[PDB]
């Protein structure tokens, strides 16, 4: 693993984390961001707040950190710290009275070609307008409004992954039943 | 002039804990596990939490900080700052309150030949689905699911460890001189198995984790006498 | 504010914010305490705590904080992070929740003559 | 990203940018800075508690002329994404809290313009006191 | 403080607080542990914890924090920060919900000598097996069990400052009575 640790010396030497991983300053940064679902914690109906477990799975690539394997004794991935390199900065626009973006920085799956992989987990407390007139017969359409708090279109850009949220690792709920989900 | 300092040196002047301890990419490293129940906290029905102490062991091997006690005295052990070396970061995947790593990063032993060993201690609070009807006179069934936040199958495997004699400990351990009973909780079984999937063609790298079953049974004599 | 950052440059060099200031072995540190109150925020009889909101009001002598104003543009004081210099360890010994700090760090007033002004605020939970 | 790199090295390595300093030409000068507030939404009013607790945005617009830059020598670059941990800022608090988080939640980037205006916009969740008239 | 700064500088200029602090690697790191005990905040009997406000008083000797005073202006004895230097990792075994270890890292009183001593403060809640036979007229007898996690006896050795626990500085609790302590 010596030839990992020469590539990760190589990709950072003159790196900047701050400023935006694409050659030409006028290119957006194409960001694919994906939601996946793991549980419906809680719904407090008298605060109007929905807290869920959810993987933030954000893909884009950097410029900068690509590498040819043959120079590097055939590693074509490696695991980077989050911390260390240039991110989006999603933030939960409706958040309710949690976080309002990533705190949990785990890392990120890194290829040859720049592709970079992080799916931090997160707790979301989302603002939820509850209708109480059928409860406790009541249906709920609870969002979540997500975007880079910082960057506008012409600099970033942020794509969804899939039409739907990604509910395969969902956690049976004993209280709700998810009839419908779609990202917009 | 301390010969751990001289050892320290020897293994660490030239060492990336970032990089896993591999020859070649394609190698796995082997991860031996054993989960160490000290205490069952609680079992919070509203919330669906369990409340756990355990100890989490934790041994591999790493060429890279591979001695001999010939060479250094007579050293056999060195203790070190666990941030030193490279860790499989291992998480509990099944938490409920976003707290994925251990409670205190104990230092890790690295013994001659390159074994490496961690004892972290951790509380956790697990997603557990309470199966309400026939509370009180109710048995759960909560998991405890362990993976690597990082790493792939590929990347990184589990083992069971083994005991004195060699057999595998596929469950949690409990010291039974040192064990105090839950005051509602009684822990009938705890089986832990090594589970292996998506080395599907589409689904690509494959992925592994650890889930122990702690099978518990309430005890419901307040409910009796007061209910 | 270049001649602040002259000053700052100066009176940083060689300091070191962990040693206390005795210019001889010996030399006790006077340290002024002083309290406001800006709410008392409960007393819980359950828990036999009483939770207040305050700034403590802490003052003392550094030397090696010292200058002249006259060769350093007329600056007769200085705002500090309170992490760069020295600060007395004086902590609430009866809290309740294991909370012995003070809630931000905020900065310290110094003025020529080496006196530095600390006002931090805190909330605290105290046994009674 | 080759340009906002240049400018970023010109604006804090070339001129040596030091945040602790505050923007002034004089020590006797003063900072202004403009604040707003946006109301993202009332979380809750305690009454036993006597606590309000918000979700607000706090919109902050001060200068710093040691942040300028013709737009025309760095590629026509007009506006800059920093963290806040490079510039200095003007630290504002709630003051009547009674929890102890004096501060904001999300320290976001800061946008720089070329003109030299300091744009911050950090979300905060805040529990501050308010005092019930039960009357 | 010029004195106390040079020596400073002089002692932390080539020091390791990964090794054990003696001269030899064969030789055991005495440590003396002390518990006094400042307040008994609860005694839950439901979850069988007992909360505590304690200071664990540790003293030892680093060989290599030593000075002649003649050579530093007479200094004899001085504060540093406790994250700086080796410390015996002292963890509650029977800690129920709280800390393993001590979290607040308060000064060290350093001697010339090399004498070290460490009365940091923390809250233990230890989990303890709670007889409610004869409640509400029932005796507890509660332990805290304390010990270097990663250490053992032939590198580290512990021994009680006292038979006792040190109740000098003890709160009166208005719900308990200690009849007797000990430690062994
Ligand atoms: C306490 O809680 C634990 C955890 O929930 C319980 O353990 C789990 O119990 C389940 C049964 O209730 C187990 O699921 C069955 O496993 C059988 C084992 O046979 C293997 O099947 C493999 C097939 O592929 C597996 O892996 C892929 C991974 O991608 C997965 O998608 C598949 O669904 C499947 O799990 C095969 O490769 C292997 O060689 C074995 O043959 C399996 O046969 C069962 O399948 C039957 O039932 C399902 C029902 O949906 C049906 O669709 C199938 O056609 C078939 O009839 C189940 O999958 C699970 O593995 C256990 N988990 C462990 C032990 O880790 C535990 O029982 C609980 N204790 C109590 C209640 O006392
Ligand atoms: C750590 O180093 C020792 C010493 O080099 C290794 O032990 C040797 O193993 C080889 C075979 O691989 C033998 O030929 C040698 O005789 C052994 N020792 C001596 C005296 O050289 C040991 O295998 C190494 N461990 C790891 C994990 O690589």
């Amino acid at each position: 693993s010596e030839h990992e640790t020469r590539l990760v010396a190589k990709l950072f030497k003159d790196y900047s984390s701050v400023v935006r991983p694409v050659e030409d300053h006028r290119q957006v940064v194409e960001v694919t961001v994906g939601l996946q679902l793991i549980q419906l914690i809680n719904v407090d109906e008298v605060n109007q707040i929905v807290t869920t477990n959810v993987r933030l799975k954000q893909q884009w690539v950097d410029y900068n950190l690509k590498w040819n394997p043959d120079d590097y004794g055939g590693v074509k991935k490696i695991h980077i710290p989050s911390e260390k390199i240039w991110r989006p900065d999603l933030v939960l626009y409706n958040n309710a009275d949690g976080d309002f973006a990533i705190v949990k920085f785990t890392k990120v799956l890194l290829q040859y070609t720049g592709h970079i992989t992080w799916t931090p987990p997160a707790i979301f407390k989302s603002y939820c307008e509850i209708i109480v007139t059928h409860f406790p017969f009541d249906e709920q359409n609870c969002s979540m409004k997500l975007g880079t708090w910082t960057y506008d279109g012409s600099v970033v850009a942020i794509n969804p992954e899939s039409d739907q949220p990604d509910l395969s690792n969902f956690m049976e709920s004993g209280e709700w039943v998810i009839k419908e989900s779609r990202g917009w | 002039k301390n010969e751990e300092l001289r050892l320290y040196h020897h293994l660490f002047n030239n060492y990336d804990p970032g990089s896993r301890p591999v020859r070649e990419p394609e190698d796995t490293v082997t991860i031996s596990l054993k989960v160490t129940l000290t205490n069952l906290i609680s079992l919070n029905e509203k919330e669906e939490t369990l409340t756990t102490s355990v100890w989490i062991g934790i041994d591999w091997q790493d060429y890279r900080l591979n001695y001999s006690k010939d060479d250094f005295g007579g050293i056999e052990t060195l203790r070190v700052p666990s941030e030193l070396v490279w860790l499989p970061e291992i998480v509990l995947e099944n938490n409920i309150d976003g707290q994925f790593g251990v409670a205190y990063d104990a230092n890790v032993l690295v013994y001659e030949g390159g074994s490496v060993t961690w004892l972290p201690p951790a509380i956790y609070r697990s997603v557990c689905a309470v199966e309400v009807t026939y509370f009180p006179f109710d048995w759960q069934n909560c998991s405890l699911i362990f993976r690597s936040q990082t790493y792939n199958a590929e990347e990184v495997e589990f083992t069971f460890a083994v005991d004195n004699d060699g057999k595998t400990i596929n469950k949690i351990d409990i010291d039974t001189e040192a064990y105090t009973e839950n005051g509602e909780w009684a822990i009938d079984f705890c089986p832990g198995v090594i589970r292996r999937h998506h080395g599907g063609a589409t689904d690509g790298p494959g992925e592994t984790d650890v889930i122990y079953s702690l099978i518990i049974r309430r005890k419901p004599l307040f409910y009796v006498i007061n209910i | 504010s270049e001649a602040e950052g002259r000053l700052r440059e100066k009176l940083f060099s060689g300091y070191d914010s962990s040693v206390r200031p005795a210019r001889e072995v010996g030399d006790r540190v006077r340290v002024s305490v002083g309290l406001i109150l800006a709410q008392l925020i409960s007393l819980n009889e359950k828990d036999e705590e009483m939770s207040t909101k305050v700034y403590l009001d802490l003052e003392w002598t550094d030397y090696r904080l010292s200058w002249d104003p006259a060769e350093h543009d007329g600056i007769d004081s200085l705002r500090i992070t309170a992490e760069s210099v020295w600060l007395p360890d004086v902590v609430l010994l009866n809290n309740n929740d294991g909370n012995f700090d003070v809630a931000l760090d905020i900065s310290v007033v110094v003025s020529s003559d080496g006196s530095v002004r600390w006002q931090p605020p805190g909330i605290y939970r105290s046994s009674c | 990203l080759n340009e906002e790199e240049r400018l970023i090295r010109h604006l804090f390595q070339e001129k040596g940018y030091n945040k602790e300093l505050r923007p002034v030409a004089h020590k006797e000068e003063s900072v202004d800075v403009a604040l707003a507030l946006t109301l993202s939404n009332l979380i809750s009013l305690k009454e036993v508690e006597e606590t309000l607790t918000t979700n607000v945005w706090i919109e902050h617009g001060w200068t710093d002329n040691r942040l300028k830059w013709n737009a025309e020598e760095f590629g026509n670059i007009s506006v800059l994404r920093l963290p806040p941990d490079m510039v200095w800022l003007p630290e504002i608090v709630l003051e009547n809290n009674n929890d102890g988080s004096f501060q904001i939640s999300y320290s976001c980037n800061v946008l720089v313009y070329h003109y030299g205006f300091v744009y911050w916009l950090p979300p905060a969740i805040f529990r501050s006191s308010c005092p019930i008239s039960v009357t």
